[PDB]
RNA sequence: GAAAGAAUUAAAUUAAUAUAAUGGUAUAACUGUGCGAUAAUUGUAACACAAACGAGUGAAACAAGUACGUAAGUAUGGCA
RNA sequence: AUAUAUUUUAGUAAUAGAUAAAAAUAUGUACAGUAAAAUUGUAAGGAAAACAAUAAUAACUUUCUC
């Protein structure tokens, strides 16, 4: 399995949720879409937990 | 996207709408780079350019006098030939490519007071081939170039891929810098006076060197770069040093005219001319 | 043995509506792969470059001098109009709505915001 | 973390870079800005005038040459032919050097070869 | 294998805010082989330089106007033409 | 020294501020700029070095050039050429540049920016071409106010409108704005700023506000509607605000009827057009023209036909666009217009 | 007569298009860049194309909300 | 000139241009531009690394000038 399915649950606690597909070790996928219960654009976040390909956090502060 | 169909609608007025001016997005960018109010401002005409002044005074008149040929008409270049309409298949046919060449060549004009040959631009291409191993060598080469010129270099990247030479695609390898105006003139003057005399056995720029149309070139070894005064002043700061190609671009119609112009600026020419 | 016995069906990609033909809004005038015909006057274009009618009218195929080397399909609002329409003349427009003579309906419409 | 060679490369890079080496922006008062504009415009005009003068002079020289060569053609054909030759490999003499800022110790050489 | 300097996140130069690279330059006097001085702008900090080998003392640039050296130095008392004439019998070859 | 002389030359070419003028013309960089009002900021400020002597030299150079131009300018007889010469003479004057750049062009005070002066007028034209004219052209093309009403425009005069009498607030209308029915309830005010050399005494103007987007249900299309029509208006380069003060009741060929868009009829373009009169020779004074008031109709109005009849040339334009809101019924009631129709939401 | 600009004409889609092949594409659908990361949104979708049914395709419009754009507008994933 | 204290600098790192066919964010929108091949050259460079150059200006606008 290369591309897995996930459940994005609305942040405005309606219960509304949208499902999308991602690569197995993709970053946490949050997106702003229309919640029809609330009748506005709200944040969606992943309901379940899963492991991620850990990227090194690129440093803008010039280290050393 | 509902469609990909690109189709610019016609208008009902002849006023030229500059779309950039109607926005309020880039207020600093609306000013010209020549204007003092722009952050892109730079003092251009800071001091009197010496080589340019010399060209203006002595050389330009002499060059004009040399290049006068009596009742010389225009020599048209090789162009795309049209088909004779001796068949109905010629009717929307693309034109035959030029006689010898695949690309079209320019018309050679007679030299008059307007179109006298002169220096247009210098380009200093330095592609260091050891930088396929070491990226830091490209940086050092760029610095060297900057030191030599007093102008900001631009990084060269490997455009191609090849196995025989250990060369990848998209790898920073040396640098280039297009000099124009006064900095270019200075660089030429330094080349004539300081550097090219300190090369021991140098006859000259080859007479077989050049473009077909007003462009002459030559190159300096890593040994030759140690004579540049910014390099020359400190041997110690530069352990390594890289060769370079030097593309001189003139406003000359043909290459012999360009060679003559360069000779006027004290560039020696040795080989048998074409 | 090994045989090359495999092929897709034909995509039905002719002109679906012809010159002088009455059209309705939404109707497909052309199915095509890339713009062989460009969407002209009173005519839209889809994802599959399908020309469709935006208004009720008469399908017309034409060339426009503004776009040489490009064939167009547009919809004239009547049969009288030469559909490469004159440039500086005013655009023939359709109002396409009806007034609510019925009082209740009009009142409802006024209320609705 | 980094080698001495890496450090020296970084230093070299810094020399070229605009990172923390450049001053504040050149702000002006409106009167000062105007004064600057008037300085620049006048200068540009002067430069244009100079260009025209030089260009005019060159044109005049060209006309004189043309006048001469026609006369030569009229009078002595051989002399005209001699004048009008291809000067393809003509090289400026190496003594005609680009005038320096200040003159040398020996200004002029009276003997040669 | 490939020696590199790994890039940090690039600093966003905004459109209009880009400034031209005016490098620090000193006015440097070059005295050539002869006493002709010329001013040139230069990035290295040295107000005056005097040059030894230039176009103004090279024969290529003015036609009209060290083993051998070592040999000359260490065979100087003898003074090594007359010497050629003495040591050049052309019978044997 | 021609630019210090004000015997024949207008007062507007000088800077009216004394301090600013003094700062401009001094022998050393001793004084501090009048623009910087605050003491601490003045202290902080440092002008670029050597600027004074060079500036003075530049002034002398351009002053000499101006003087030379003036030598030609007075000998010239034909008016447009003379004006061009005058412009050439004074355009590089620092004082006039200061005046123009840093003071308002829209509501110009005559002593600072005089549009009677040719140079200032040229500057104003150039400024208009740089932004406002282009914008206007874009709004005419995009909204389709040109081909729908009047084929083309060659923008000559800068036209700005205002609605002072309705609400109370001061705002010049940006072309292609959505104005409320309250805002456009009472009539607008025009300002036709002319930049070409024109006979101020003789040249009359007409102003027509036209609504191309009123629905005609017999035709199943739209028709035009002359919402406001003025004729024979006198403009002057500085005195150019067309207000009930200026124009008389005789000038009003069709008195202002407000935008009253119907519900679901859509967005309605109101595109004011400014024409200049045809100028007749061998006749002193302003040549009037009579309009057949029974012939021209307001509920349906061929603008192009009207223009053809009276031999007009459209020099300027401006546009707003109104759509239905709650107060249009109130506006109708105030004006005594009928209840107003209501259309279906669907364009079936 | 010269400089600069606006450009126009000719040629080109042989490169490039995430990917086969075909059609299309410089008016670019190709490429660069700012913002953004939203429309790779939510309910009704007529009418067409295609079509035995099951399905498939283009899609005006109405309503809710979002992003970019001075605006006109564009976006209901990708040139097809 | 030198001592202490209090600060300030030095973390030295690339784009400086709306960048435009080296490589990199493949869906939105706004603004802008044009590729390729072949040819003539140029330090190592060679058929094959990089850089340069290679169709036409009639008319128009502005600027300077005879
Ligand atoms: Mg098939
Ligand atoms: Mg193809
Ligand atoms: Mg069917
Ligand atoms: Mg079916
Ligand atoms: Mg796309
Ligand atoms: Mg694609």
């Amino acid at each position: 399995s290369k591309n897995s399915v996930i459940k994005l649950l609305s942040t405005a606690a309606s219960g509304y949720s949208r499902y999308i597909s991602i690569k197995k070790g993709a970053p946490l996928v949050t997106q702003v879409r229309y919640d029809p219960v609330v009748k506005r654009h709200v944040l969606f976040k992943e309901a379940k937990k899963r492991k991620v390909a850990e990227r090194k956090p690129l440093d803008f502060l010039r280290t050393a | 996207p509902k469609s990909a169909c690109s189709l610019v609608k016609p208008v009902h007025h002849l006023v030229k709408i500059d779309k950039s001016k109607l926005s309020p997005r880039f207020p600093e960018l609306k000013y010209d780079k020549s204007d003092i109010r722009s952050p892109g401002f730079k003092p251009k005409d800071t001091h009197a350019d010496r080589l340019n002044d010399h060209y203006l005074n002595t050389l330009q008149s002499d060059l004009l006098l040399i290049n006068y040929s009596h009742n010389a008409a225009v020599v048209k270049g090789l162009k795309q030939r049209a088909w004779s309409g001796d068949s109905p298949y010629h009717l929307n046919r693309p034109p035959k490519n030029p006689r010898g060449s695949k690309a079209q060549l320019p018309d050679i004009h007679p030299i008059k007071w307007s179109n006298i040959p002169g220096l247009e631009s210098v380009v200093i291409n330095c592609f260091v081939r050891e930088a396929r191993e070491n990226q830091l060598l490209a940086i050092t080469a760029a610095l060297q170039l900057q030191q030599i010129t007093g102008c900001k270099p631009h990084p060269i990247f490997s455009k191609n891929d090849v196995p025989t030479w250990k060369l990848r695609k998209g790898h920073q390898m040396g640098a280039k810098v297009e000099l124009k105006g006064k900095e270019m003139s200075q660089f030429l003057s330094t080349l004539t006076e300081i550097v090219l005399p300190r090369i021991r056995e140098y006859k000259g720029i080859s007479n077989q060197s050049g473009n077909r149309f007003g462009g002459i070139s030559f190159g300096l070894t890593a040994e030759d770069i140690k004579f540049f005064p910014e390099i020359d002043a400190n041997q110690d700061s530069w352990p390594k040093t890289f060769g370079m190609h030097i593309n001189i671009n003139t406003s000359a119609q043909l290459d012999y005219q360009a060679r003559t112009l360069l000779s006027g600026f004290q560039f020696p020419f040795f080989g048998e001319e074409k | 043995s090994r045989t090359s016995m495999k092929d897709s069906a034909g995509r039905r990609l002719g002109p679906k509506k012809y010159e002088g033909q009455d059209v309705s809004t939404g109707e497909i005038i052309m199915r095509q792969r890339g713009t062989k015909f460009y969407p002209g006057e009173n005519v839209g274009i889809g994802k599959d470059h399908s020309i469709f009618a935006l208004e009720p009218g008469v399908v017309r195929y034409y060339l426009d001098p503004f776009h040489p080397k490009r064939k167009f399909i547009g919809v004239a609002l009547r049969r009288d109009l030469k559909l490469p329409s004159p440039h500086f003349e005013p655009t023939v427009r359709r109002f396409g709505r009806f007034e609510l003579t019925n009082k209740r309906a009009a009142y409802k419409e006024e209320n609705s915001i | 973390s980094l080698s001495p060679l890496a450090q020296r490369v970084v230093t070299q890079l810094s020399v070229m870079s605009a990172s923390r080496k450049q001053p504040k922006l050149l702000k002006l008062a409106r009167e000062d800005l105007i004064k600057h504009q008037t300085i620049e415009k006048c200068w540009s005009i002067y430069q244009q005038q100079q260009r025209e003068r030089r260009n005019l002079q060159l044109e005049l020289q060209y006309k004189s040459i043309e006048r001469s060569m026609n006369l030569l053609q009229e009078l002595s054909p051989r002399l005209f032919e001699a004048a009008n030759a291809s000067e393809k490999g003509k090289r400026f003499p190496m003594e005609m050097k680009v005038p320096t800022d200040f003159p040398p110790n020996t200004l002029w050489h009276y003997n040669f070869r | 294998t490939r020696i590199t300097l790994p890039r940090r996140p690039a600093k966003k130069i905004q459109l209009g805010k880009s400034r031209p690279a005016i490098y620090h330059q000193f006015n440097v006097k070059m005295e050539l082989s002869d006493g002709s001085v010329v001013i040139r702008r230069s990035q290295y900090p040295k107000g005056e330089i005097r040059l030894i080998q230039d176009q103004r003392n090279n024969p290529l640039w003015n036609p009209s106007r060290g083993s051998l050296d070592r040999f000359n130095k260490r065979y100087s008392s003898l003074f090594s033409t007359v010497e050629l004439s003495e040591e050049n019998k052309k019978k044997t070859q | 020294h021609i630019w210090s002389d004000f015997t024949t030359r207008p007062s507007s070419l000088s800077i009216q501020s004394s301090k600013v003028k003094n700062y401009l013309f001094q022998k050393k960089a001793s004084l501090d700029p009048p623009s910087i009002s605050r003491r601490s900021n003045r202290i902080k400020y440092s002008p670029p070095e050597h600027i004074d002597e060079i500036f003075r030299m530049s002034y002398d150079f351009l002053e000499q050039r101006s003087s030379k131009f003036y030598e030609l300018a007075n000998k010239t007889k034909n008016p447009l050429k003379k004006d061009a010469l005058l412009i050439k003479a004074e355009i590089n004057n620092p004082e006039v540049q200061y005046n123009f750049q840093f003071n308002n062009k829209l509501n110009n005070v005559k002593d600072i920016i005089d549009y009677d002066v040719p140079v200032y007028r040229h500057l104003g034209k150039q400024h208009w071409e740089s932004y406002g004219q282009m914008l206007l052209m874009q709004r005419l093309e995009t909204l389709a106010a040109i081909p729908d009403t009047l084929p083309t425009l060659v923008p000559r005069a800068e036209v700005n409108i205002k609605f002072p009498f309705s609400t109370g607030v001061n705002k010049w209308i940006e072309p292609g704005e959505f104005l409320s029915s309250n805002v456009t309830s009472m009539r607008p005010i025009f300002k036709i700023q002319e930049y070409e050399l024109v006979n101020v005494e003789k040249q009359l103007y007409t102003v027509l506000i036209v609504n191309p987007d009123v629905p005609d249900l017999s035709n199943d299309s739209f028709k035009t509607a002359l919402c406001y029509g003025l004729v024979n208006i006198n403009l002057t380069y500085n005195d150019n605000l067309i207000d009930p003060r200026k124009f008389h009741s005789s000038n009003i060929i069709a008195d202002y009827l407000p935008p009253v868009p119907e519900k679901n009829a859509g967005k309605q373009r109101f595109v004011v057009w400014v024409f200049r009169q045809p100028l007749i020779e061998d006749k002193q004074g302003p040549n009037m023209l009579e309009i057949d008031r029974k012939e021209l109709s307001r509920d349906d109005f061929d603008i192009r036909q009207f223009t053809k009849k009276y031999n007009l040339t459209a020099i300027g334009a401006h546009i707003w666009r109104s759509e239905w809101d709650a107060k249009v019924a109130a506006v109708r009631e105030k004006y005594g217009l009928p209840p107003g129709r209501v259309f279906s939401r669907v364009r079936r």
